[PDB]
């Protein structure tokens, strides 16, 4: 009910606990696990719609590891966003 | 390769049925999936961590800001905006 | 055709020419099937020439080599590494209809590549381009030809994988009852296949679970009645000593399945539990016996006197999967009690997975920087002994008080299980010791508090004195006497004042370099301990006659050592620097030659830089040495500040001029004629020479540090043409403000003008203006957050010292925009307010914002209230994730005070969220801005603020009143 309340699919509870179980910091808002899972699950939704366009565009039915690469790199903000973190 | 910590799969697939209901998504797809979102939040969990310091005391305003150091242009604006709706709700 | 089988007899011919010994068919071979590639039926003949079983062996192993690498570069146009032509419709017909047969060939090669080349296909064609597929592959299961079970089994692994929620509920009950049968029957089919069984039954069921836990009735009518059997023929199989019937590779598929129902499908298994635990127990103590005799103690120089048919493949992988199990009960609410409860025992066999081997021995003797490496708590290392001691660290920390009581029982046996072999003439006994000290060490928090408290029954000063004190003064390995002095300096807090004594000359003598680099590095981390925690303690005056002993030993240390050793040692140099500043200052002799040489000898690295770096900081922040260290560091600075920059390492530069900054900080005023006649210059005309945006920002932050410690100097000094000090920094103030230049260049001059306003401002005061303009030019080119927040910050720093002058001079210009500049600075100002970061930002921009809207509504300034800026967005709450796809398909406009007004209601939201987890430093904001608003609500003019505001702001009003 947690993520619930907040409108989200993704665990809002278990990204608490991952950040308290991490060396991050001793003290942590109840307002800080929503605002990170809503970022996570609308990160995921704008590489899963883009990969999905693609493998709609080839009239496939699946995602598979190309279609993310496609996604990512034929979308300039993904593609900068994806050099940081790797 | 220690304890890639969690498992974001079925949450992942919560996601893919609602901006695609009619597709589906390989194991090894789902796997680097589950590997970037693993990234993404030990990215913003060291920004955010980081920058504590510069404000030891973790909450909505030191995450979107680490979201914004980390997210560029349009990604980062919609990322702020779904995620203060999240709070907003959350708190209502 | 004619032309297509003359085709084909040129790549028979071609492949003849391939496996010739003459050079001369080989390279022309070569330049030929180049060619051939390109051919519409290349790959058709080759899967002609691969799957016919009567061809030559040599000529169906070459065909299904390049037949393999053809399919994976030429099937899918929107491939990776996809090489034209495309596949043709035409030809993927015949190849889809020639393969499959091919998974009979008697020859295991060609089966598997002719496998391999079927995956390949079906990972772009299945279900669209090849629907039977699957259909096709179950039929060669059952067909009786243990040749088709093996290649259908091959294919079947990567296929299952391929199986998405759409497809599985017409997969996962056909194949798994299948995949029970071959796994089942192991006087039939070998281990390899009964294995590929398990992993087809894993995967189906990973991705049965996302359906279930998105919609319950999908793992109820798919596998929860198979689940049973299956569980139940994974235990009968985890007991089969390895043979015919069963090796690790395959006992590890099976606990790994076992793990994965155990994390996805609990619920449904709890009836199995006391079936498996007792065997996976079994499994788990069988297993390190064998460990310890295989690998810990494992001589490979031994003969042995009898002969077997050996193979044991795969075990250490076997070993990880035990523990993943075992994290697995961990991490479940209901299942976690029997860890719990199985502490002591459990905890003894760890400590048996984490001794030393022989071949770490090996490794550790020849690099000490592996040794550095792996034995941080912060390694990427993964091995049996670091993976049993994270188990361990997991125990601890969900079972504290019954972990602590558990580890003290389990080393207590084992130390009297060690006196045993010890005096048996077993050479290994210490490492026993050594695994024990690693644990007790590892935890050692929980072992002190349960000792002190007396929850525990454990005897501490004897653990010290007959263990840890004793091994010390053995000569048994150097892995001993290190592991030695890093478990004392752990328990620090329970020792005597005769123990730390000791135990303290025992970690200088560790250093000296009679001693193996392993004990030397174990003493230095030891020393890093002892001052981390008697400084915590206060109890820093036991270590204050060791310090010059301990200095000497680690600047001797780095002489002999780099990269990660070297490191350590600076690290540790640091933080002996800051026990006793007393000391410090009276070897600040060799402390600062030492680090500028460490400095300049590894300038091309910036892990040894920044650690230089925090040396000279610590240095810096003693009055003592600030004299003696400046006279020998500023010169060296100097120097590379007017080196050429193409000449010396990338970020040098940068990192002398934050430096010299924190010495600037550090030293009251007046400063020294050699900070001021050869520093403040070189600094100045480096920022004003220099491409670099870090050397530039840096150097701003320096020169804002003069004018900040010492006004006065930086006014008097002059060049040899008149220019004074504030003249270069109204230069470098107007480079950094340069709309020509990169947009970070400014990213902190808006605190040089800050400070300089507060200090001189008045001084050459025609130049404010001048400034603002440029700040405003600068303003319309900066898109970055951090860049406009230090600009905006100006502003926000005058609206509470000239609050009417601003306005006056905001308005008496246009700036970059047809409007008003005052419509400019508010517009970017209240767009971005939500994201300004820092304490102290936070309460100028804030209290500031408060000011603005007092005055616009006291007065009628109508500069302000004629104002209309951006708003809010508004979103519906009945709509899913917005994407940026769904912001092109499809924000308010409102009186500038009310969009002040809400600001500020938002940095209250902030810092209530905050807490319940200029001298305005002092004001508490929280209370400031609850006062401001309170007030502001009763005044006239609320009544139609209110209006305005959305649910989340009135709600925050309603906390307050």
């Amino acid at each position: 009910t947690r993520s619930s309340r907040a409108g989200l699919q993704f665990p809002v509870g278990r990204v608490h606990r991952l950040l308290r179980k991490g060396n991050y910091a001793e003290r942590v808002g109840a307002g800080a696990p929503v605002y990170l899972a809503a970022v996570l699950e609308y990160l995921t939704a704008e590489i899963l719609e883009l990969a999905g366009n693609a493998a709609r565009d080839n009239k496939k039915t699946r995602i598979i590891p190309r279609h993310l690469q496609l996604a990512v790199r034929n979308d300039e903000e993904l593609n900068k966003l994806l050099g940081r973190v790797t | 390769k220690r304890r890639r910590k969690e498992s974001y799969a079925i949450y992942v697939y919560k996601v893919l049925k609602q901006v695609h209901p009619d597709t589906g998504i390989s194991s090894k797809a789902m796997s680097i999936m589950n590997s970037f979102v693993n990234d993404v939040f030990e990215r913003i969990a060291g920004e955010a961590s980081r920058l504590a310091h510069y404000n030891s005391t973790i909450t909505s305003r030191e995450i979107q800001t680490a979201v914004r150091l980390l997210l560029p242009g349009e990604l980062a604006k919609h990322a702020v905006s779904e995620g203060t709706k999240a709070v907003t709700k959350y708190t209502s | 055709g004619p032309v297509a089988q003359g085709l084909k007899e040129a790549l028979v011919d071609t492949l003849t020419g391939i496996l010739s010994p003459v050079q001369e068919v080989r390279a022309a071979a070569e330049e030929q099937i180049k060619v051939l590639e390109v051919t519409e039926e290349f790959g058709v003949h080759l899967a002609e020439l691969t799957v016919d079983p009567q061809g030559a062996l040599a000529i169906r192993q070459l065909a299904s080599v390049i037949l393999k690498q053809y399919v994976e570069t030429h099937w899918c146009a929107q491939s990776e590494k996809f090489r034209p032509p495309e596949t043709t419709e035409r030809a993927k017909i015949v190849i889809r209809e020639l393969l499959p047969n091919g998974l009979r060939e008697s020859i295991s090669k060609v089966r598997s590549s002719v496998a391999y080349a079927v995956s390949a296909i079906a990972h772009w064609d299945w279900p669209e381009a090849w629907p039977q597929l699957f259909n096709l592959l179950m039929e060669m299961l059952v067909s009786g030809d243990l040749n088709a079970v093996h290649g259908a089994m091959r294919v079947l692994t990567e296929f299952t994988r391929e199986v998405t929620d759409t497809q599985m509920p017409l997969v996962a009950p056909v194949i798994l009852p299948e995949m029970y049968k071959i796994f089942t029957m192991a006087e039939v089919y070998g281990i390899r296949t009964r294995s590929r069984a398990v992993e087809i039954f894993t995967t189906c069921a990973h991705m049965i679970c996302n359906m279930e836990e998105l919609e319950k009735g999908a793992a109820k009518v798919l596998i929860f009645p198979v689940v049973q059997q299956f569980t139940e023929a994974f235990v009968q199989a985890l007991q089969i000593p390895d043979g015919p019937t069963s090796d690790s590779g395959f006992k590890m598929e099976v606990l790994k399945a076992v793990t994965a129902l155990v994390k996805n499908f609990p619920k449904h298994m709890v009836s199995s539990m006391q079936q498996i635990l007792p065997i996976v127990w079994n499994t788990l103590t069988e297993s390190a016996a064998f460990y310890v005799r295989t690998e810990v103690n494992y001589t490979e120089e031994v003969e042995d006197p009898v002969d077997s048919d050996g193979e044991v493949l795969g075990f250490e992988n076997l070993v990880f999967s035990i523990f993943e199990f075992v994290h697995a009960l961990l991490e479940n609410s209901k299942f976690k009690s029997t860890v719990k409860k199985a502490l002591p025992e459990l905890i003894y066999y760890i400590i048996l997975y984490m001794q030393i081997t022989e071949e770490q021995i090996k490794v550790w003797t020849a690099n000490p920087q592996q040794f550095v490496e792996d034995e941080d708590d912060d390694t990427f290392s993964y091995t049996v002994r670091i993976a049993a001691q994270d188990l361990l660290l997991a125990v601890a920390t969900d079972f504290q008080n019954e972990s602590a009581a558990a580890l003290a029982a389990a080393a207590t046996r084992h130390l009297q299980e060690a006196e045993q072999t010890k005096n048996s003439g077993t050479e290994h006994w210490w490492k026993i010791h050594e695994a024990c000290m690693l644990a007790l060490g590892s935890v050692k928090a929980i072992i002190t508090d349960s000792v002190k408290n007396g929850r525990i029954h454990f005897d501490m000063h004897g653990f010290l004195t007959n263990v840890i004190l004793a091994d010390l003064n053995l000569s048994v390995s150097p892995f001993l006497l290190g592991r030695a002095l890093w478990a004392a300096s752990r328990f620090t807090v329970a020792m005597s004042p005769e123990l730390i004594q000791q135990f303290l000359q025992a970690t200088v003598s560790g250093l000296h370099e009679t001693q193996p680099p392993s004990v030397r590095i174990s003493a230095v981390r030891a020393i890093w301990g002892y001052c981390d925690q008697l400084k915590v303690s206060e109890s820093t005056h036991v270590l204050q006659p060791f310090l010059p002993s301990i200095l000497d030993g680690l600047i001797h240390l780095a002489a002999q050592f780099s990269s990660e050793v070297l490191n350590l040692v600076m690290e540790t140099l640091c933080i002996v620097c800051t026990v006793d500043p007393e000391f410090t200052a009276s070897m600040e002799s060799k402390i600062c030659p030492f680090t500028i040489a460490i400095f300049l000898k590894y300038s091309n690295d910036p892990v040894v830089a920044s650690l230089a770096q925090d040396i000279f900081k610590e240095l810096s922040q003693i009055e003592a040495c600030q004299g003696p260290m400046q006279m020998r560091l500023i010169p060296t600075l100097v120097s590379i500040m007017q080196a050429p920059a193409d000449k010396i390492p990338a970020g040098l530069c940068a990192t002398a001029i934050d430096i010299l900054t924190t010495v600037v900080r550090n030293t009251k005023p007046p400063l020294s004629q050699l900070l001021i006649c050869q520093a403040f210059p070189a600094v100045a005309q480096c920022t004003l020479h220099t491409d670099d945006n870090a050397t530039m920002q840096n150097g701003g932050e320096c020169l804002r540090a003069y004018v900040s410690v010492t006004l006065e100097q930086v006014a008097q000094w002059h060049d040899e043409q008149g220019h004074n000090g504030l003249w270069y920094v109204m230069q470098v103030v107007s480079q950094l403000l340069d709309p020509r230049t990169s947009e970070f260049t400014a990213a902190f001059v808006g605190r040089l003008v800050s400070t300089l306003i507060s200090k001189a401002g008045r001084e050459l005061g025609e130049n404010l203006d001048q400034i603002l303009r440029a700040i405003l030019s600068k303003m319309q080119q900066a898109e970055t957050l951090s860049v406009m927040q230090s600009l905006i910050m100006v502003f926000a720093h005058l609206v509470h010292t000239q609050l009417e002058p601003l306005l006056e001079f905001l308005c008496s210009l246009p700036g970059p925009t047809g409007k008003p500049a005052l419509e400019f600075v508010m517009a970017e100002w209240t767009s971005r307010q939500h994201l300004f970061y820092g304490q102290y930002e936070g309460k100028v921009s804030s209290v500031a914002l408060c000011k603005l809207l007092q005055h616009g509504i006291n007065a009628d300034d109508k500069r302000l209230q004629d104002i209309r800026v951006k708003g809010e967005e508004i979103y519906s709450m009945d709509e899913g994730i917005r994407t940026r796809s769904k912001s092109a398909k499809n924000w308010t406009n409102i009186p500038l005070l009310v969009k002040i007004l809400k600001l500020i209601i938002n940095e209250l939201s902030n810092v209530m969220e905050a807490n319940a987890a200029d001298p305005l430093y002092q004001i508490d904001l929280q209370a400031y801005l609850t006062d401001f608003l309170c007030q502001f609500a009763q005044q006239p003019c609320y009544i139609m603020f209110s209006g305005h505001l959305n649910d989340n702001e009135r709600r925050v009003l309603q906390t307050i009143g």
